[PDB]
């Protein structure tokens, strides 16, 4: 890869409450050994064979160490990783025809990490994953969720897919002609969205300082957006612009 | 029997240790310094500075003329002598915090610098973050008096190790400007047992 | 802390809110000449109070005391007097002190003599730049 | 009884295997090993293992506390035998610590498996990333796992009819660190005896299931009265020999596999000192003594 | 052992040393100098010093050529500054350390900031329209008192370290110090230059003095 | 540090209140002519004085003394009988001058003797020239 | 090898190059001079000067013409006076510097300040009516000894690069140097050209006079 950090992406997907489905998925009258075995057949089957086959579609730098029975441990290009992580979900949900949800932790790390390291916190992220769960008022957890690079960046499917991935989309968009002073002004923005948690007034009035600094090479339209994200969806702005510098930092990849 | 040496480190010139490589450090910056990991304040580890004071006392005390004064301050494995160790270093939190905010300051910062080429005169930028300077950080280093008749010789070294610490750097890009760090309120206390010599240990540690 | 700006006072929780509506009620119907407008404040007609404002700002967070000393307080004096210069120099400054009362936070400050009080006068004045740029800006 | 509350101000590496890795607590062998270390430095090893031998100071491995929430491992109980409803040991399966008094509550269900989880909050790892600095070779890098606790976070230790001995070690343990890298900045923390009530009830009381709450190895003339009914974990205890005088040379000890504390039994044994070294100039001992909170099952 | 070199910065024209374009939005420049950031100081880096000397002494030393790596220039060069050559790792003999500006006091005698905003602007040569911009130049007049550190590996080639220094100082009063220099910046002038030993007493110190000193 | 006016007193930070309430004090009491004419006075009409002040203010600024120098207080004591040849030539230019204090400061600054007072007197004549434009102007 | 041209800039006529006019006290002049800011001297910028002479070389050493962009100028423009191309950057051979004016002194003699006011007006021609308007200008007869570094990169050019220099300099004797230049302002003179060895001796210094001084 020429475009990008010179990291690993380590991906753990498990599929939510499979036993659960095993034991009281299947209605008491449609019971017998082989609807048991056909079940059982169509999971086994689409891991393994069609993992295989996915990843062979399209020549992604992925290198698959297990697929087996309801989990998954692929190690690749982090790029690769996060977006295969996405098709990933989108097959299963057609397999299933969404009637079993999937949970998956992507971690980022170097190449020398220690392996045993990597799926220790890859677990970690995929056990953060499946402890989704949106509003503490409901029973068990939603599960359906995905981890991204921390236990911290926790969002469901259709959250990444659609928010950071359209949020990302716009902001590659608009930010290749940026110079060299752009990319610190994007790193500043990132520090001051950070913060805003701890700095509520100071800390937006700074951001809107930065982001006029940019409305030369991005748009004023585009400034505007940025600024009505970061009042209203901003840990999902956070996770996008990070995920954009990761994506296009020039440090070799 | 353990001596509790407790001391500041200021930071002169800005400081800059160590690769935080995980995702949350490098979103943010280039090339992020070590942070606490709940705090995420910046911090100074024991094995940084513990190897530091060794690299410097391990030059000067041989000055090409390791050694036991050495090894029994910071131990040995090598293949057959083994010393355990006498100093017990410390991760040293940053303890300017409040002082900082009547600042209106950050810990860190970023600094912008850049290499210039010589065959076709190109320059390329580079950010490293580092904590600023006037930064200031308590630290406590634990000293196992096994012997009453090296303990002396012992502190001695260790205020070698410190001023020589005084006239260098501590992590990072040291000869480019950054680290320079200065110790005050340097200190020896008795913290188990009973040391009638603890005074001499303080005026080795006051000189 | 409760820096009093003539009608309604700020604070460490407030100044961003008012310094955003101050410079949104700036571009909603703005300044009218002589002969019909239309022009805003440009940074290039309020850089020298700003800068003067910057210095004044930096010996006071150097200044780990509660109270200002007379020597800062002359620059404060200082800051005050210029800001009526540049106000009757052109009234497309005048009307941007008075709407977004520099004046009144400078008089306030004058009065409480703390740090405190320059401190939030400042961060109210480095949101209003903030929010004027970003809106408008040159 | 006399808990020993530990509280760090400093990241801790007790590792499992590995130097990248670190565990969150640490066990009563690894306690019993740095004890004594102590005593040796101060010249009383001999006193300080009757005193361990004798059962005058006998301890529990250290278990998390979360303001003022003892907490104890997931005890590997025989039940879950409601075979009709609820979801016994499915989302009991990543709840590894159970409050010390709730245990009656998760013994006859309606403890929240998912509620346990997110209260159970405790710091986190981090891997520290280091080098040793070659001033003309190429710096090797290497890097340390470590944890590091919360502000009202720590670990405490079951030690009952506390000791002066027991004491004097802990005050010097203060000083030298606990864990892994603890002569670099890993091992540190502050001690408390703090006596408490509410626990010598729950170890005063009688029960016909006895939880094992430290690493512990029957003695052969036990082990087979052990394993009765036992519902257990074994684990593997060994690594290299920590000491100056022996061997002349890094030697790893002897591996002992001993029962995990969280293990369940219905019969009591009481284990033993094992000295996994006996090929150096002094002996190694392996404290695999049995700490047992009874319950009823 | 270790000896400190003193000595002073006089800013001749006004200098552009920085990059630095964080904190407020109080009114700064777009681009501003680079201070210390808690004192809010102006700050000449000792990385721009460092390698502003270490071009221009490898220009000397060759002389007049400077197309190699800074890894391959000179052996006095790698010497003084370092070399990360894989096999060959030369480290630094001096040890720069960044300088924050010393006289405040004295420039606030003159009711002056230590910083000042330049107007510019480049004349369209086709349309002969201007484009005006603004630059921050830390006043001419502004002194910065900087220690390097410098540490005796052998005393045989002290001398000739010491003459190199001398040699990079003279040169950089002949040229600038970071920043639109060619226009008319970054002039610099050193002062009161003098070597100390940090511990003990170098046999040979005041033949170095009298190298530094003129 | 401290320049008297007579009954009232200016002080390093109050100048600049001294000096608005003296034009204040002018532009309620506009000047009268002889022929029932009101006048205001225009910075061109003092544009010599101010200048001369400027002057000498520049070698005055660039002197670390206490004591000013016999040809700098020449100078200022020049700058006084200029004042009064401005006064004396406009009955309006001398109105203003009376009712401001340039004379009893100027030879205040005279009798001081002192650096600093005369950095102060020219704060006040900056502060009487913003004040003067902030209301009435040219 | 480096060398130093040294001179004076004689004011014939009133200068004036354009202030900031946001810091210069209140209730001074309309349009100031730019002036130092700890000495409050009058200055020549050094890269007004550069860019004056930079101009008036281009435009006479290419043909007379001069419409490109500063980085498409010739050869001799572009080793004089830098490039910042993609693949031909050019390191200037020139290091101009600010030159503030060093005969005080002798302006006091006189009873003069360095600075004067310049009374103009402009004529609006439907009214037949005059708008008055005051600048700053620095007073005919004001000196500025002026120091620029010369880099000797190739010795087979210098003579050529000397020839450039002079004829710059006569190109702005015939021309202004900032300012209302074309309404009777801004003409300098040059005088005391002489080049310097920075450090050392150079072979042909003699030559490099004679050229430099006629
Ligand atoms: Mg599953
Ligand atoms: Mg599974």
């Amino acid at each position: 890869v020429e475009v990008g950090i010179n990291r690993l992406g380590v991906l753990r997907a498990d599929v939510d409450n499979l036993g659960q489905a095993f034991i009281n998925g299947i209605p008491d009258d449609y019971l017998s050994i082989s609807r048991t075995a056909t079940f059982s057949r169509a999971m086994s089957r689409f891991f393994k064979n069609y993992l295989n086959q996915l990843l062979a579609e399209k020549s992604y730098k992925i290198n698959v160490i297990y697929a087996g029975g309801d989990d998954l441990f692929m190690i690749g290009a982090w790029q690769d990783i996060l977006d295969f992580s996405i098709v990933l979900k989108q097959k299963f949900a057609d397999f299933t025809q969404n009637k079993l949800s999937i949970s998956a932790g992507i971690g980022m790390f170097r190449e020398k990490y220690p392996v045993a390291r990597m799926a220790s916190l890859t677990g970690d992220l995929e056990d953060a994953a499946k402890d989704y769960k949106p509003d503490e008022r409901a029973v068990q957890a939603t599960k359906n969720a995905v981890t991204l690079f921390d236990a911290t960046n926790v969002f469901s499917w259709d959250t990444l897919e659609n928010d950071i991935f359209v949020k990302l989309d716009a902001i590659t968009k608009n930010f290749e002609k940026l110079d060299e002073t752009g990319k610190a002004f994007i790193y500043r923005l990132i520090d001051l969205l950070r913060g805003v948690n701890e700095n509520q007034q100071i800390n937006i009035a700074r951001l809107a300082y930065t982001l006029s600094r940019m409305e030369e090479k991005i748009g004023k339209t585009f400034a505007q957006e940025l600024y009505n994200w970061a009042n209203a969806d901003r840990k999902t702005l956070i996770m996008a612009l990070e995920i954009y510098i990761l994506k296009t930092r020039e440090r070799a990849a | 029997m353990k001596l509790v040496i407790e001391g500041t480190i200021v930071l002169k010139t800005g400081m800059h240790i160590g690769g935080s490589s995980d995702f949350s450090a490098i979103g943010a910056v280039d090339s992020p310094v070590v942070r606490d990991t709940l705090t995420r304040l910046p911090l100074i580890p024991g094995s940084s500075l513990k190897g530091k004071m060794r690299y410097l006392l391990a030059k000067e005390l041989n000055n090409g003329i390791d050694q036991d004064e050495i090894l029994r301050l910071f131990g040995s494995s090598e293949k057959d002598k083994i010393r355990r160790a006498r100093l017990k270093f410390n991760d040293i939190k940053l303890s300017n915090l409040a002082e900082l905010e009547t600042f209106n300051v950050s810990s860190t910062e970023v600094k912008f610098e850049n290499t210039i080429n010589r065959k076709t005169a190109v320059a390329n930028p580079r950010q490293i973050e580092r904590v600023i300077a006037g930064s200031k950080f308590d630290f406590e280093i634990f000293y196992n008096l096994d012997d009453i008749k090296e303990v002396e010789k012992d502190f001695e070294n260790i205020k070698q190790g410190f001023d020589l610490l005084e006239f260098d750097y501590l992590g990072g890009h040291g000869t480019r400007g950054s680290g320079r760090i200065a110790f005050e309120n340097l200190s020896v206390i008795t913290a188990v047992g009973n040391f009638e010599k603890i005074n001499t240990l303080n005026e080795i540690l006051g000189a | 802390t409760e820096l009093k700006i003539g009608n309604e006072k700020v604070n460490s929780t407030n100044f961003g809110d008012f310094a955003e509506k101050a410079i949104r009620g700036i571009n909603h119907k703005p300044f009218v000449n002589s002969k019909g407008g239309e022009q805003k404040i440009t940074t290039s007609k309020i850089r020298g109070i700003l800068e003067l404002v910057n210095k004044v700002y930096n010996r006071v967070i150097n200044t780990n005391d509660v109270e200002l000393s007379e020597n800062i307080l002359a620059d404060i004096a200082y800051i005050k007097v210029k800001i009526a210069y540049e106000s009757g120099r052109e009234p497309v400054v005048k009307d941007f002190i008075q709407r977004t009362a520099f004046t009144a936070a400078i008089t306030d400050v004058m009065n409480q003599r703390t740090r405190e009080s320059f401190l939030l006068f400042a961060r109210y004045v480095e949101s209003l730049i903030a929010y004027f740029k970003f809106y408008g800006g040159k | 009884m006399k808990i020993i509350k530990l509280y760090f101000e400093s990241p801790v590496h007790f590792g499992e295997k590995r130097l990248s890795e670190s565990k969150i607590t640490f066990s009563a062998d690894t306690l019993f090993s740095a004890l004594m270390i102590e005593a040796v430095g101060l010249g009383k090893e001999d006193e300080f293992y009757q005193l361990a031998s004798n059962n005058l100071v006998k301890f529990s491995d250290a278990f998390p506390f979360i303001d003022q929430y003892y907490y104890i491992p997931k005890p590997m109980f025989n039940l879950k035998l409601e075979k009709e409803d609820e979801n016994p040991s499915k989302a009991f399966k990543k709840l590894l610590y159970v409050p010390i008094d709730s245990l009656e509550d998760y013994l006859s269900g309606g403890l929240d498996a998912y509620f346990e989880r997110e209260s159970f909050n405790l710091g986190k790892l981090a891997l520290s990333e280091k080098v040793q600095q070659h001033d003309f070779k190429d710096s090797e890098p290497y890097n340390v796992g470590t944890f590091t606790f919360k502000e009202n976070t720590g670990l405490y230790v079951l030690i009952e009819q506390t000791h002066p001995l027991l004491e004097e070690l802990l005050e010097n343990l203060q000083y030298s660190g606990i864990g892994g890298k603890r002569n670099s900045g890993y091992g540190k923390f502050k001690f408390e005896i703090l006596e408490d009530s509410d626990i010598e009830d729950l170890f005063s009381a009688k029960g016909n299931r006895k939880i094992l709450l430290s690493g512990a190895l029957p003695k052969d003339a036990e082990l087979e009265q052990a394993l009765k009914n036992a519902s257990y974990l074994l684990e593997r205890r060994g690594g290299f020999v920590q000491s100056d005088t022996y061997a002349t040379n890094l030697v790893k000890k002897q591996d002992l596999y001993v029962f995990k504390s969280g293990s369940t039994f219905e019969n009591s044994f009481d284990g033993d000192i094992y000295q996994v070294g006996k090929k150096g100039n002094h002996p190694v001992y392996k404290y695999a003594k049995s700490f047992f909170l009874e319950v009823s099952v």
